[PDB]
Order: C-alpha cells, then structure tokens, then sequence
RNA sequence: AGCUUGUAGUCCGUAAGGGAGACAACCCAGCCCGUGGUUAAGGUCCCCAAGUGUCGACUAAGUGUUAAUACUAAAGGGCGUCCCAAGCCCCAGACAGCUGGAAGGUUAGCUUAGAAGCAGCUACCCUUCAAAGAGUGCGUAACAGCUCACCAGUCGAGGUU
RNA sequence: GCAGCUUGCUACCUCGAUGUCGGUUCUUUCCAUCCUGGCCGUGCAGCAGCGGCCAAGGGUGAGGUUGUUCGCCUAUUAAA
RNA sequence: GCUCAGGAAUAAGAGCUGAAUGCAUCUAAGCUCGAACUCUGACCUAAAAAGAGACCUCUUUAAGGAUUCCGGUAAAAGACC
C-alpha cells in the first residue's frame, strides 16, 4: 500500500478517538534518541518539510531508524541528541461492494505536517554537524515530501 | 587579481604561423601543418612570432574554448617544431606476433594464433618504426601521432576473455 | 534569384513565401544544398530521418530527399498551397541543387537576416548533409 | 552434419512406423522428432535418408518397448537422386538404432543401407552386409 | 604471465557502479551517468 | 493473446505485381570494367533445356572430380548488330542522352520496328560526340544494339529488339574508341562471353495471367473442416478492425508471371556454333531446332521459349576464375519421350 | 476518477458575434438593420491582418514554442550553465603540477611449526627537530624495493566549503 | 513513479442490437529483447554462466491432456 | 536452378586530442573507430515527376496507328506479342 495514497491532504482532521473504532497502533518507538539529558549541545541542525503532507507512522519510523543508526554510527551512542517532534495523530482510513457506504476503515495513522515544519531536531557538537547532515538527508529520502535541513543554534560555530 | 581570458602563444623561430580564412596553418622545420580553428566568440591573432587567443565573452564556455584553442595552436608550433614520438610495447604469451608496417598501415599477424592479421591504420605523415619488441611512433601531428598509436592499441584488443590472464597486444607506454 | 549558400532554410523559406504571396515575381534559388539549419547535427539528423521514415505507402507522406525539393517543400509549407493563390506561389518557385546551367552568370541577391553568421553558435549542419544522410544523389 | 552428395528429399515425418532393421530388440519405431531439423509453423518434422530421429519403439522386446532413442533412416522408399543424375529408391523404409555421434546400438544390419548414410556415419557403413 | 605495461591499460581504470563504465584513474565522477562513487577495476 | 510466428507469404520486394512494361528486359545498373573494351551485355533467345554430363571442375565441392548430369538452359545466340552510339551527359539530376550517332548501313528488317536512320550524318555526328568528351559534357557511353531473329526458326519474328548495353573500358577515351571500332559491325556472343564464366540473365517470365492468393503468394488453404465451408482458396482475412482498410501487402489476386525478373551467378557451359550439337531427335518442343550459334547456360534461366533473355556480365558475382567446363556428354534424346 | 454527493457566484441549457487549431458552458462580448471610425480579448516570421519590434539577461535540451484547462510526468540527482550571500586559505606566496627526505622507533603482543604495521583488540612511542604515523596502495607462507598524510625550493593568481 | 497488457471502481457513449470466448487464417505495430548482432562489468582462466547497456532487421516451430485463454507435460530447437 | 558482399554514417561502447579546473579528464568544442539498425550498393517498379523529362530517327495529307486477316512467347473483357 504506497504512500501516494494517503499523502496528499484534501480533507479534514480525523483524530477523535473516542468517535471511531479501532487504530492499528504507531509504528514509532521512541522520540528521544541519543543523550536525552544533555542540553548543552552547541549545534542544532533540523530537517523541515516543505509541502504540506501527512506522514504515515511507518514513514515516520523509516526516518527515524535511518537518521538515528547513522548518527549512532558516526558520532557515537551519546554523541548526539535526536527528536522527532511530531506525532501521528491523523487516523488514516480505507475503503475495502464498490462505492456504496465507502467510509473507510482504520488503516494506520499519519502526522499531517504543514509546509517549514520542523520534524526532526538533531544536536550535536560542532565536528559532527556534517554527519548530523547527512543523517537527515538520510532520513528524509524515507518521507514523502520534499526536505531541507536548516541550522538553528550555532549557525557561526560551523561557518 | 585580474582574471584575464586571452592566451599569448609564443611562435618559435623557423615558424612561420598563419590564420588566413578560419584555418590555422603552421609552417617550421619539421613540416607544415594546418588545422581548422573557428568558435563564434573566440578570436585569434598571430602578431610578431606570438599568436594571442581572446574570447569576446568570458563564460565559462568562452574559458574553456580559449584554453583548448590555445593548446592546440601550441601543440601545432610544437610539432612544426620539435615533433612528437609515441611509444607502445608489443607484449605477448606463447603466440609471437609478426608486427610490420606496409605503407600506411600496421600489419599484425598471428595475433593469438589467429589465421588472419590485423590492421591498424596509420594517419597523416605518421612515422610508425618497430624496433624489435617495441613501436615508435612519430610526426609532426600530435593528432595525428595520437590517433596512430590508439588505432595500433585498440586493433590488438583481445574482445572476449579475461583481461587478467589474456594480456596479448601493442600498448602504448609513452603518449606523443 | 536567390542564393540559399549561408541561410537558415526556416527564414529563407518565410522570406521567400512571403515575397511569392506578394504576387508580382518568379524565384529562383539556388545551392539549396548549402542551406543551413540551426541546432546540433544529432537533433537535425533523428528529425529528419523521423520524418522521412514516417508516413504510409498508399497514403503517407513522401517527404522528399533532394535538397532542392527538401527546400521547395520547405517552403510548401508556409504557402496556402492547396488554395489558387497558393498554387500560383508554388508554381512561380524554383529550388536548384547548385546553379543550374541556365542561370549561370546570372545577378544573384542573399537574404541579409537569413545569414548564417548572425547565429550564435557551430550547432548546424548544411542541407546537403542531411539529404546525402538520407539516401539522396546530387 | 556433414553434406552428402545427393538430393534426399525428407519423406519420413513424425508420427511414421518405420521397420528398425538391426539386432537391438527394435522392430518398429515411430519418429517423434528430426535432429538438427528446424521446422515452420504448421509443418511437420521431416526425415530422409542420413538423418538421425529421436524414436520411440512400438514394437520389440519389452526392454526396448516405449523407449525414447536415437535411430538414423537408412532406406527410404521416396525416390533421391545420386549425382550423376540416376534416381535411386527402395522397397521399403528402415532405420538402425544409434547414439549421438552416430555409432550404431545393434552389429548386424539386416537389409542393403543407402550408400549416402554411409559415408556420412561410417559405422553403419562397416555394420552393414551391402550398400546400395 | 602478467605484463605491467599491459596491466596499466587494460586494468588500471575505474569502474562505475551504477552503469559499469570504464573512467580514469583519476576519475571522481563517472563519466556517462555522472555517479559519484567509482570502483578501481577488480585485477583479482 | 500468444501468437504462433510464420514469415510472410511471398515477397514484397517485386511489388507492384504488374505486367512489365515490354517484353524486353531492362538492365538497371551496369557492373564496373575489369580490362578491355567490350560489351557488356548480349541478347539471346531462350530455346529449352536439355542436360549435359560434365566433370565437376568446382573447387571445393564434395561431387569435384566425377561426373555429374547438370541440367542446361539452351540460348541461341545469332550475332546482334551494334546499331547507335548514346552519350550520356551527367548532372544534379541524373544522366540525359545528350548525343547518338547511328551506323550508316542497318538492316531492312529494323523497318518493322522504326522508320531507318538514313546514311546520313556519322562523320560529323562522331565528332561532335568526340568534341563533346573533349570538353567533358559527357559521362559515359553506350551502344545500342538490336537482334536479328529472321535467322531463327522456332521464334517467328523478323522484328528486332532493340535495346542499350554499356560498355566496359578502364577510361572514357578507351570506350569512345571500342565504340567507333564496334559502330555498325555484327558482334558474336564469343565477343561479348567467354565460357565457363559467370553471367546475369534477365527476361519477362512466364505469363500466367490473373491468378489467386494461394499460386501467387502461397498462402495457405483452408484446413480440415474449414477446406469445405466456401473459402478454401481463398485468404483468410483482409485486416483488422482498425485500420480500416486492407494492406498493400495482404496477398490478393492479380496479374502472375511476365514481369522482369534477374538471376545472378548462371554460368557458361558451352559457346556452340552447330546447332545440331544440342537439338534433340524429333527437335525442341513447339520450338524446332536450333540453326546458328547458340550458348548454355547452367541452370534454369527466367522466361518461356522463343523470349529474349539477355545476358550481362555478373553484377555481384562471387568465385574467382572457374575455368572451361569439360563437358562430355550433352543430351539429345527426345524431350517429347 | 471526464467519480459521487453538497454549497456561493457565474455560465451552458436557451447565448449570437470576436478569440483560443478545432472547444456546450475558457477569454472579449451579451446581439434590431446599414454605413464609417476606434478599440476589447487575442495577436504581429510564413500559413494569417499587424514587428524577422526595442532594451537587459537566460536556455543548447528543437528543451520550449500548452492562460483556465478532464487536453500539461514524480521522488531523487547533476564539478550543465547563470546568479546572490556567508565561512576558511591567499605575493609573511595559497590551489593543482615540477623537484628533493619518508635515515631513531618496532621485527609493537597474536593458539596452530606459518599472514610479526593492512584478521585483530589500544597511545602525553622518542629528549627535540623546517622534516619521519601504532599505517592511505597493484604487491609479501614469516622480511623488501615501487604510492602517501607532511614543512622545504619552483614559475605566480586566486583556491576551497 | 511509468504502462494500461490483471482485476476492480465508475456509469460518459451504445438497449428502433457496434454479433459472445477460444482457436484458425492473414496483415500490421510496440519494446519492457527469448534467440540472432554489437558492447560493459564480474565473486569473467577456458568452456559456460550471472548482471547490465544498445539494438525490433530476421526468427520465435512441432506435439499429448484440456473448449480454453492460462498452465502442465513431451521431444526437437539458435531460441522455441 | 539462383539467392554475396563491399562502402558510408551512426547506437551502446572503446579510444585520440583537449580545456573549463596549470595536473588529469572519451567531451564541453574537435577527431578515430564501432551493430543482424539506417543509407548506399543489388533487385522490382517508376514520365500523371503539374519543374508533367532527355536524346535520336522518321515525316507533316505524310511518318505512323488501329480495324479486318493467319496466329500465340500473351490473355477474365480490354491489353500484350
Ligand atoms: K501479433
Ligand atoms: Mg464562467
Ligand atoms: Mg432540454
Ligand atoms: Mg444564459
Ligand atoms: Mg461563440
Ligand atoms: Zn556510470
């Protein structure tokens, strides 16, 4: 099931819980990876969308285990301080006869992220910002928008 | 500093160089030699022994033109002048191949035993020698010296076995 | 009587069907073989090769292989040629490979904006290229 | 394969009952299809003298029976002609069991062979008692 | 056996991993499809 | 759907499949020179066939050495007159006839074909031609000849065929000289062929008139159940829905045989004189016998009796020289048996 | 979904004429008849009325020459080319080539008789030195000439992210 | 993402009828190439493979079961 | 019975020279090779090619054509010889 299917957004949020039945639950494991109780990291990097989309919590899960094994890889088990700062909240739906009564079922659930959203927040030290990079360029080649990496904090510490 | 995209080529004596219509001819010692050298945008001028290449513009494709049409002016001078010589290797392992020259073309025979010879043709004035176990190549056309040598080296490709243990052929050691 | 050596074949086309549709001369042109068309020799070469392979035999377009009648359709094609007018224009228009043996030593005239030289750049090939590419004596 | 002199025209196609005419056990084979014969569409495969069919044995011993084998036509009633311009036919149609390469499976071939497969298998040439 | 002068042109180059193409020594980048990872050609 | 493959029926390199325009063949290209001036083409009338027993001189062949029967087509070959001289002037736009000079004397028989050149201009009319290669208005020259058939007997006509045959030389001065030495005489086919070489022979074949699909093409028949629900000779279908029409290519009847047709490779077997050499007891069927010189050739060659074949030296001939063929017996029992 | 079902406006339906190749509903325009004029939309190389128009750039792919459009291909990549900006090195001589040494460390420990710096797990390895590491290569059953990461001179201008 | 060659979805055309499936016959096209031609890589010694690129000129068959399409099986075959 | 090629220009690709980018680089210009593809070459057809052709011969109350006649190398009628 791609992708493609539940990407674009023409709809209204479908998030009450308490109104449905039934959600496969998320995929994603952990939002925090990396030091969790460290604060003092000079460089902050952050991969933003740049369309408006949603992602499915299996993309979300892809990112993340992509971007977090690459930043384990290189800067180290502690080297580092990754989050995904958004949650699948949306529930996405399918229709499994024909068109009549087509209100679909619960399928999974996607985060529906607008356009300069940040998604993942990466901290490091000033010599691994360019491994810090390529782990969100890594980890946004498994999400289906469009994606830059800016600079937040330490923007004079790497040029 | 300044970035200037005009080349100065310097005419050594007994070259006469001239750059009538869009062709460029050279005249030294050695021979005379003539190449076609037009590009829209590119200039040149032969001016007191010493030929100046300049591009009107200065994108990168007027740099790029200016630089090869300086190197090919050059390399013109030069083999009016002085000449190039190309030298490849006859290398081989149980066959021995009968490499000789009947005019314009290098005639290889019993090239892995094969029944049939090879040839490799050669270009221009191109001087082809085979001195023993190794080929000298000479001219007054780095082109065209060039070309002889890559058509010698390509004729004695072996097109389907392993490179590693089939290493039979003429291969050039020396480039003009 | 036109000399087409150094012209781009579009513009000379357009020049020369404009002044057939001004209705008052014959045209004669000559080394159409030595038109020039603009743009790299690979493009020109699949174009015209797509275009002389393409039609059906009973009913398909003959597009032509001599550069005289590449040109005259060339310009065949800027005409309303299905119409009087147009039929006139075309029949008032003469497309030589080199001189032919009557106008020669005859007064020629060259189309200053079709020149060859006004183009920017080396991507071109010669008419001549392109019919003998395509299996036309001349 | 190797040519032969003469013209023979391939008179055998696949579903023939032929008489196998060596000591192998074989008495009537039915060729199935013709080595090295590539056909077209709707044409069955053919065999004339010298060439070699995989058969299937109809008759025989039960050892030989509904075996698949090799067998090579050495008489063929369908008149060929030789060089020389005579056209040569005989009384009956007839193979010898064989392998691959040619060699046959019986030793004695009852029957004269066509002069043709022969020369183009030599050992059935030296199996047999006379060459037409 | 194996002949250096040989071995420099036959084997001395570098291969493309996404398209196998033959590139310089030198070569960063390949050639026909511009891939910017290249392998020496593997003479063993 | 899975389709079983079969190549096309026929061949759509003769198309269109129409009469040919004379009933004489037309030489298209001519081969290149390779020593003296000569004609490059003769004219015979195809007699029939009989069969020789020769010793197979072919090098590399299994059969080389013994003798083997080789079926021959019979050619007479009466001498043909060299009757004009044509240049040819060549431009952008292909070769024009830009000169011919007719022999003084031709003869009277050519009335039942055209009103005779009169003996008139061939001095000046040489020269002009000979002007006209100085100043190097022309290409090329070549000879018009026409045969003679009132000296045959099993073709009925008196009226000659009238045709251009090239000449072979290495240079243009060398032709216009073969040309004027050859202008007005009667040529011998031993002029033209040596035997046991190689020609091209081209004629109308045999007419067949308006014939179907299955003898034109060789398309199939209808098969089994099919063969007798009315359509057996028949093609099974003459398109698809779309397009929405049928093919130039789908086998359809019309006109079979007598169009022109060019075999390659026939070889010289004999250059006869006497023609009781090759006639059969009780003659050639419908033909008679052969009274002149005559040639064979190996082989069938296009075209019925009594048709003008003509002879050309071989355009895209393979094998080197392969010698006089020892022929030792030729056959000349009755083909009526 | 040129799907289905709502809503506001406007159309076609029932809307000519002008323009988009043609176009129910897209643009101008709502239209009594005739004549003259000037415009709208749209266009001005020819087909085809009017620009082979002007200025400043870009594109090399015939890309393109496609308002809306049911009539128009994405993610990803490009030392293709043209721009803007910010770091770092740079006539106290960069960047890449041409030359010149990689001499004291260690043959650092590794079951099996053998990978004694490239299986391998670890360093304030030299006093100090313009200059030599617990190691970047076709190569070694246990050793080696032949290549680097380095400061040196070289012509001499920008180099790099 | 492509294709539209599977099956769905849909209800725009056709209910004053556009004759169904499969086969057969004949013609044609596509290329995403099975063989044949040319190449590149290889964990390519040769033989022979495996992977990929160009290439649609020619070829791509005969049989047993089954209406089959599809598929299975047989023996040939350069490939079927 | 006959039924080849050879040549040209290319695809992928392999190279030469070559700068952008002092070096290097098959490429950005330029150049050499390179397929059963394409073109040419063979072969069939083709003055109804509207630019509707060239040349020669014969003759302008003729040249010559058709019809009738005897036929067949042709032929459904015509046509063709
Ligand atoms: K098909
Ligand atoms: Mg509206
Ligand atoms: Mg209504
Ligand atoms: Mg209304
Ligand atoms: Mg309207
Ligand atoms: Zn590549």
């Amino acid at each position: 099931k791609p992708g493609s299917m539940y990407r674009n957004v023409r709809q209204r949020s479908f998030t009450r819980r308490k109104y449905m039945g039934g959600v496969p639950g998320s995929q994603v494991i952990h939002y925090d990876m990396g030091d969790k109780a460290n604060t003092s990291f000079p460089v902050k990097i952050s991969l933003i969308v740049e369309e408006k989309c949603q992602i499915r919590h299996t993309a979300l899960e892809a990112a993340r285990i992509t971007a977090n094994r690459h930043l384990v890889a290189d800067t180290g088990k502690m080297g580092f301080y990754m989050k995904l700062r958004v949650y699948p909240h949306e529930v996405i739906r399918e229709n499994k006869s024909g068109m009549r009564r087509a209100f679909g079922k619960n399928v999974g659930t996607a985060a529906r992220v607008k356009p300069m959203q940040k998604i993942f927040t990466v901290a490091v030290e000033k010599q691994n910002f360019k491994a810090a990079k390529e782990a969100l360029w890594h980890a946004g080649q498994k999400l289906p928008t469009p994606c830059r990496i800016v600079v937040d904090e330490g923007a004079e510490l790497v040029q | 500093m300044v970035k200037e995209i005009a080349r100065t080529i310097e005419i050594p004596e007994g070259v006469s160089v001239s750059l009538a219509q869009d062709v460029f001819t050279a005249t030294g010692p050695k021979g005379t030699v003539e190449r076609k050298l037009w590009y829209p945008g590119i200039m040149i001028d032969v001016k007191d022994g010493e030929v100046v290449v300049d591009a009107e513009y200065a994108r990168k494709e007027q740099k790029a033109m200016v630089g090869t049409f300086a190197s090919h002016i050059r390399n013109l001078v030069k083999g009016v002048n002085e000449g190039f010589e190309c030298k490849m290797s006859i290398v081989y392992a149980h066959f021995p191949m009968q490499v000789k020259v009947d005019g314009k073309t290098l005639i290889i025979g019993n090239f892995l035993g094969e029944k049939k010879p090879r040839f490799a043709k050669i270009i221009g004035e191109t001087k082809v020698k085979v001195s023993g176990n190794d080929v000298t190549i000479t001219g007054i056309n780095k082109e065209d010296v060039g070309q002889t040598a890559a058509n010698i080296e390509q004729k004695t490709k072996i097109k389907r076995f392993d490179p590693r243990i089939f290493q039979d052929g003429i291969y050039i050691v020396q480039k003009a | 009587v036109i000399d087409a050596k150094g012209l781009i074949l579009g513009r000379l086309a357009s020049s020369v069907a404009k002044q057939l549709l001004s209705g008052d001369e014959k045209v004669y042109i000559i080394n159409a073989e030595q038109a020039i068309i603009s743009g790299s020799r690979a493009a020109t070469l699949r174009e015209y090769r797509e275009t002389r392979e393409r039609g059906a035999t009973e009913f398909g377009p003959y597009f032509p292989k001599r550069p005289d009648r590449i040109l005259k359709r060339t310009i065949r094609g800027m005409l309303p040629y299905k119409r009087a007018r147009g039929r006139d224009a075309m029949s008032r228009l003469k497309v030589y490979v080199g001189v032919p043996y009557e106008l020669k030593g005859a007064e020629t005239v060259t189309i200053p904006d079709a020149d060859m030289r006004l183009l920017s750049s080396s991507r071109y090939v010669e008419l001549g290229e392109v019919s003998q590419k395509m299996g036309s004596k001349f | 394969m190797k040519g032969m002199r003469s013209n023979i025209p391939r008179a055998l196609n696949a579903g023939a009952q032929i008489a196998c005419v060596d000591n192998t056990g074989a008495k009537v084979v039915e060729i199935i299809s013709v080595k090295k014969y590539r056909g077209v569409k709707n044409r069955m495969p053919c065999a004339g003298i010298g060439d070699m069919c995989v058969v299937s044995v109809k008759k025989g011993t039960p050892e030989m029976r509904k075996q698949v084998l090799l067998a090579v036509v050495v008489r063929q009633k369908q008149e060929f002609r030789r060089p020389d311009g005579l056209h040569v036919s005989f009384e009956d149609n007839a193979m010898v069991i064989t392998d691959e390469e040619g060699i046959p499976k019986g030793t004695d071939i009852k029957g004269p062979v066509a002069r043709e497969v022969a020369e183009r298998f030599p050992k059935i040439g030296t199996t047999a008692s006379i060459i037409v | 056996a194996r002949f250096p002068e040989a071995e420099e042109r036959l084997l001395n180059k570098k291969i493309c991993m996404k398209c196998n193409a033959r590139n310089a020594i030198r070569a960063t980048r390949c050639r026909k499809c511009g891939y910017g990872t290249l392998r020496v050609k593997s003479k063993e | 759907m899975a389709s079983i493959h079969r190549p096309k029926r026929g061949s759509l390199a003769f198309s269109p499949r129409k009469r040919a325009k004379s009933h004489i063949p037309r030489f298209r290209a001519w081969p290149e020179a390779t020593g003296e001036p000569k004609l490059q083409s003769f004219a015979g009338y195809k007699v029939g066939m009989t069969h020789v027993i020769m010793v197979d001189d072919t090098k590399n062949s299994l059969t080389q050495g013994m003798e083997i029967s080789v079926p021959v087509t019979v050619i007479e070959t009466p001498a043909i007159r060299v009757a004009a001289i044509r240049a040819y002037a060549e431009d952008s736009t292909g070769e024009k006839a830009i000169a011919e000079v007719w022999a003084a004397d031709l003869d009277p028989e050519l009335k039942r074909r055209i009103p005779i050149p009169a003996a008139g201009n061939q001095a000046e009319a040489l020269e002009n031609i000979g002007k006209l290669i100085e100043e190097g208005r022309v290409s090329d020259v070549r000879a018009v000849i026409y045969t003679l058939p009132k000296s045959l007997t099993g073709v009925p006509k008196k009226v000659p065929d009238i045709m251009e045959s090239g000449i072979s030389a290495r240079d243009l001065g060398t032709k216009f000289e073969y040309s004027k030495t050859i202008l007005g005489t009667l040529v011998s086919v031993t002029d033209v062929f040596k035997n046991g070489t190689l020609v091209d022979t081209a004629a109308i074949t045999i007419g067949k008139g308006t014939q179907g699909p299955v003898k034109r093409w060789g398309i199939q028949l209808m098969k089994g159940k099919h063969s007798r629900q009315g359509s057996l000779r028949q093609v099974g279908t003459l398109g698809a829905f779309n397009p929405s029409r049928v093919s130039w290519r789908v086998p359809q009847m019309g006109q079979m045989g007598y169009h022109q047709r060019t075999e390659f490779n026939k070889r010289i077997l004999k250059i006869g004189s006497d023609g009781e050499e090759v006639t059969p007891e009780g003659g050639f069927i419908n033909y008679g016998l052969v009274r002149g010189d005559y040639i064979l050739i190996k082989g069938s060659v296009p075209g019925p009796s009594k048709r003008l074949i003509r002879l050309r030296d071989p355009i895209r001939a393979k094998k080197a020289d392969l010698g006089e063929p020892n022929i030792l017996y030729i056959s000349r029992e009755s083909k009526q048996g």
